[PDB]
């Protein structure tokens, strides 16, 4: 209540305080407890193999230099006091670019407790690397992580833990990606060894299952409709050479434009994806429909009955063998 | 503006299925929560489900006993109360949470409360 | 000041505003001066100010030319008026099931970062008149139907925090979409019917009309969904384009049927073309009536 | 263990320390040893003739002004002490745009050794020029 | 450069419709305001309408009594004065505001003023 | 979740080919390492290979003697132990390292350890 008394108490905490020295310097490691409250996952990029996360990142530790008596309150202090305190050197090892939000002030909290416990909160947006396996794309499941580490302090000086264990991370239900569902999240803790020593690590991982619906509408259905269009040729008189070759050309070339367009939406991977396998199958069907007409055109003068029979056969065999192709494909990948 | 009607409570000695049917602007309220209020005690979190994705969370007490899920076709959420106990004796309520309305666990964050089925065992 | 942009692809909007905070600090009370003191902006760095933030912002800044766009006005009783000019890109999750005949609700969520309701309380100063300049908003693609001001407390694991919400209802203007997508689709569908007036012996001509209309309707569909986020559900405009696709595909199958029978059954073939000339335009008119009634 | 003793030792190191002067100013050159731990090469661009590298960039040198006695430890100090020390003026001559990562703090380490050896680490992302010969592309 | 002509005032004891017809560069002046000046008193805000969008605002005194709207075809704005009172006795003026010309409420922000219809009841 | 089975050890007086066959989520574990543990001494790095690219590294002791490589078809890595010595007498283990799991050289960074073939010469 007496603000001069609180000012005196806080001035005494910071008098002769050395920001250069971690709590218990030269003694047992300082234990830092971590909480995260997920605000959003804004974007997931196959092209850049990364995702953008916004979170409230909370660190808890004890600094006995900040212990205070005669005030039965937790002190919430203006954010700018963080610049006068030691704080952990925590970083995100797989981040590409991160920032702390800055409006209307730096999005930072400091809450002190009488025993010298510090609660330090930051609101962070991070773009973090997620290497993706696109062999089953777009029927794929990805594992995207956030790797949390001490930059310069080894496990002699600092230890990390998930504060609350498996409840340390909240807000996974807030994640609203149109193209993905979050199947599961996991929290891991370990030590990592480098040439400069052993460092504490925490890992948060997500399993992201791609939703098929966009791909049905954008690629699969158009490819199916072009393949069906190619079969119209088999009901057209074999003397209609311009009409049947036009159907053949337009379907073959449309199937090439769909293929080349698709791979411009993805990174330059050297392997075949599931959707590439579908488009390559559809290509073979529409190419064979044109070769069927070439065969009919070539023989119908000399052998008009054989030519007629091949068109009749094609009307059943193309739809049947495309149905078989689809059955095998969608069983293998779903 | 959301309306919630719950049913499938009643009295038993066993597996049970409470259901919670929503109507109106459910897009603005992506989360449905199940709470329960015992006589005298405060209103208590049971679990919650996202309409989109089916991302689920449970209180420790009902973890590996109760299971929540939904169907977006009917605009319906259900609490499947299996392996019941005499501690599970309360007015069970359904509620909707806004997108930016805070933590799952806290009933004051929720806006649209069902009538509340009494359940005794 | 403005809403510069609304993005369906990024599900966000960009707002520029003058953000004013009023509070009393009795440490700043002064006597013997019957004036309100406007001080150079740089004094804000020597004062306590609230830790206000925008919970659904993606990226925000305070304008900085020619100085930080900030005001401090002191009053004799220790009342501080603190003003900032801010541009914020803020998240707005959109429901695109009725797009582009859709209405969106975009909010700005204002909260204390670190102070709980034990330390800080927020209110809309002037109540329902606390927000001005909604008439300035000039989005070509949207009209602002309504705005609302809300006040509540939000609970997290670290405690209860004061919240203010400003929300807008944005009604999409149809005109751009009539010109860009609906009219082209209608004109391709009409082009497909020209086939029914062409001699049935003109196989190259009638198959060309069929192919070109079917493939043009596919290019319109695929192009459209590249303007939007990768949602797994069907939008209203997708429903229109899928209907137009079925019409132009059936016009080509009509010729395939005529081509298949006109040698043996020239009178039946002639009758099917005659029927098609009335039934396609009639059933497309019905389709349009049902569609535009359901969505308007 | 005594934090007042370590504070005294570190205050004495920085008392009358001139950041303007390299170690052994006017004497033999300061030898700077370099380590790199590659984290990633994110992108290679034929259009921009460049690549993007993320690395842990380590510099080692001896500054006898920072030598300390009576502490049989290597001192890891809070990163902000780097602003009170001389450090090498190392740069990447073919970089187009580089930054030191800044969350949750500047991604920087300072470790002192009793003989005045400094280990100075930075986490850097650099876009660097790579002129490409595309005749066989 | 905007010209404003207003009509439909007159003398009554009742529903009335004042109209305000604009011509010229109305693009630079997206807002039309209605003011009223009683004998002796200062010029007073009634309401304002955007040409594009029809975004409307009213003074408290005439809130849920008067209604303003426009038609961009004729370049016309109208004040529909329903539920009239003996306080509503003033020279009513129409005016245009520039895009960056300040708050709606303040008559000095407005540039192009109509003649001003006298209304007594 | 990775499983590693190694074979082609045995007893000799000469060229040898140890092999290491992986199965499961190898995408998350892009590096395979060879270690060896002599009786009494600590577990020691021999070499490592990336599944994708075949980027290779060796301890100095076996540099220009042993050669590691793999085939992604069989999901198999092999240590080709040529120019053997009586110092090369240890339980040879195979292991998998996660993408962000630290330096190649340190056996505590590795998660999925093979059984371990004993080799004496
Ligand atoms: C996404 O992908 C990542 C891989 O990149 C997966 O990460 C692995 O997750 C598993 C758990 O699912 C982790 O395994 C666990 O590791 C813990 C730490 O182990 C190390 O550190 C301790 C000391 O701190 C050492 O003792 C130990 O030897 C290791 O060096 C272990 O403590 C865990 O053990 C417990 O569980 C297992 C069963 O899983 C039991 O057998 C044990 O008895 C014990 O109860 C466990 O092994 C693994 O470390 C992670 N790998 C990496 C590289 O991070 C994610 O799981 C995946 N995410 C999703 C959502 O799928
Ligand atoms: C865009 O979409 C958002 C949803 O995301 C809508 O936001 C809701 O808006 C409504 C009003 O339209 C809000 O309802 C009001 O909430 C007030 C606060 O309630 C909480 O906090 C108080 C204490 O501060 C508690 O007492 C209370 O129990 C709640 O926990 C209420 O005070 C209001 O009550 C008054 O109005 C209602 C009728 O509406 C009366 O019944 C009451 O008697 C009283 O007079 C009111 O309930 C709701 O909180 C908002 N939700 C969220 C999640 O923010 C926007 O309205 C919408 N915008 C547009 C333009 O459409
Ligand atoms: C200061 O903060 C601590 C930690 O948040 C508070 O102690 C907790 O109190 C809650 C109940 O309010 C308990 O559920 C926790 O178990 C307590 N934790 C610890 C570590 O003690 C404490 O109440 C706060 N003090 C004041 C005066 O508000
Ligand atoms: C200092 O500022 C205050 C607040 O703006 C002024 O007080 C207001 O004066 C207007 C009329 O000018 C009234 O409509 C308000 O009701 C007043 N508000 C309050 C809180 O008193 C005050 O006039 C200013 N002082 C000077 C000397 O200009
Ligand atoms: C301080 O750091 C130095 C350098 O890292 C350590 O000395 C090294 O110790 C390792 C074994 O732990 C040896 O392999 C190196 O050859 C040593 N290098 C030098 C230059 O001496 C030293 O052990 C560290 N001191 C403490 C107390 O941990
Ligand atoms: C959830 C998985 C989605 C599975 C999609 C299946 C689509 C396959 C359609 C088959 C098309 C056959 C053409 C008709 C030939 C007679
Ligand atoms: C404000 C809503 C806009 C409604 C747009 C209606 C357009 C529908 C046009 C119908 C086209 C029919 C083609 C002619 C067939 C005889
Ligand atoms: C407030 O605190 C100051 C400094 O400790 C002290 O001098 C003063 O007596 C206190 N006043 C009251 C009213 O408690
Ligand atoms: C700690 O160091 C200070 C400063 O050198 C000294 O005055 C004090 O006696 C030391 N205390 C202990 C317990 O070593
Ligand atoms: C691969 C080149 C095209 C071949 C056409 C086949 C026509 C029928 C051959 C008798
Ligand atoms: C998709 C079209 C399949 C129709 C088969 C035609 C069979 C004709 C039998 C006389
Ligand atoms: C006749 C077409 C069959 C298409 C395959 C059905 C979907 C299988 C999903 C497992
Ligand atoms: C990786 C192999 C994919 C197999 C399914 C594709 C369809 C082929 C059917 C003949
Ligand atoms: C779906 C494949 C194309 C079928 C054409 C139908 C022509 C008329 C059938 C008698
Ligand atoms: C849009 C074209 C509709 C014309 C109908 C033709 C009817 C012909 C009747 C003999
Ligand atoms: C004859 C074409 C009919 C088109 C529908 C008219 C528009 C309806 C809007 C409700
Ligand atoms: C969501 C259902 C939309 C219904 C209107 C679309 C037109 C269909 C007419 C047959
Ligand atoms: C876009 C050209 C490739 C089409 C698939 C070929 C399959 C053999
Ligand atoms: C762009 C290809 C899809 C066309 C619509 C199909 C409706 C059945
Ligand atoms: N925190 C350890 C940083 C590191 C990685 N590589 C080398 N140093
Ligand atoms: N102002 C409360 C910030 C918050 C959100 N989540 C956790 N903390
Ligand atoms: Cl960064
Ligand atoms: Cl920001
Ligand atoms: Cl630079």
């Amino acid at each position: 209540g007496n603000m001069s008394f609180v000012k005196e108490t806080v001035d005494k905490l910071l008098k002769g305080y050395d920001i250069r020295l971690r709590p218990d310097f030269g003694g047992p490691p300082v234990c830092v407890g971590m909480n995260i409250d997920i605000a959003s996952i804004d974007m997931v990029s196959e092209v850049n193999m990364d995702y953008t996360l916004t979170m409230y990142f909370q660190q808890y530790w004890r600094d006995k230099r900040l212990a205070y008596s005669g005030i039965p309150l937790n002190l919430t202090l203006d954010n700018r006091v963080a610049d006068q305190l030691w704080v952990p050197d925590t970083y995100f090892l797989n981040d590409k670019k991160s920032f702390v939000h800055g409006v209307t002030v730096k999005n930072r909290m400091i809450r002190l407790h009488p025993d010298g416990t510090v609660l330090y909160g930051l609101r962070i947006t991070t773009t973090a690397a997620c290497m993706m396996d696109l062999r089953r794309y777009p029927l794929d499941e990805q594992n995207c992580t956030l790797e949390i580490e001490s930059y310069g302090y080894t496990t002699d000086d600092i230890e990390f833990y998930w504060r609350g264990g498996d409840k340390a991370v909240t807000g996974v239900e807030r994640i609203e990606l149109p193209q993905f569902s979050i199947v599961e999240h996991r929290l891991v803790s370990r030590n990592v060894v480098f040439a400069t020593g052993a460092y504490p690590r925490l890992s948060l991982s997500f399993r992201l299952k791609r939703n098929i619906g966009y791909f049905i509408l954008q690629t699969y259905m158009p490819s199916i409709l072009i393949t069906i269009l190619s079969w119209v040729s088999f009901w057209i008189n074999y003397d209609a050479s311009a009409a049947r070759v036009a159907l053949g050309i337009t379907t073959v070339l449309t199937m090439t434009t769909i293929n080349t367009h698709l791979r411009e939406t993805l990174p330059k991977i050297p392997y075949v994806t599931a959707i590439d396998m579908y488009l390559m199958g559809c290509f073979v069907f529409v190419f064979l429909a044109l070769l069927e007409y070439a065969f009919v055109n070539y023989i119908f003068f000399s052998q008009p009955a054989r030519a007629a029979a091949i068109d009749r056969w094609s009307r059943i065999v193309f739809p049947f063998t495309f149905s078989l192709f689809n059955l095998v494909y969608w069983l293998y990948y779903v | 503006q959301v309306q919630l009607v719950e049913s499938g409570g009643g009295l038993v000695q066993g597996s049970l299925r409470l259901s919670c049917a929503a109507s109106g602007h459910t897009f603005n309220y992506p989360i449905m929560g199940w709470f329960r209020q015992a006589p005298g005690k405060e209103r208590e979190f049971v679990g919650a489900i996202s309409w989109s994705g089916g991302s689920t969370s449970y209180a420790d007490s009902v973890k590996d006993r109760f299971t929540i899920s939904r169907d977006n076709a009917k605009n319906t959420v259900y609490l499947e109360m299996n392996n019941l106990k005499p501690e599970d004796t309360a007015v069970y309520y359904c509620a909707a949470k806004g997108r930016y309305s805070g933590g799952l666990y806290y009933p004051t964050n929720y806006d649209y409360w069902g009538q509340g089925t009494q359940v005794t065992v």
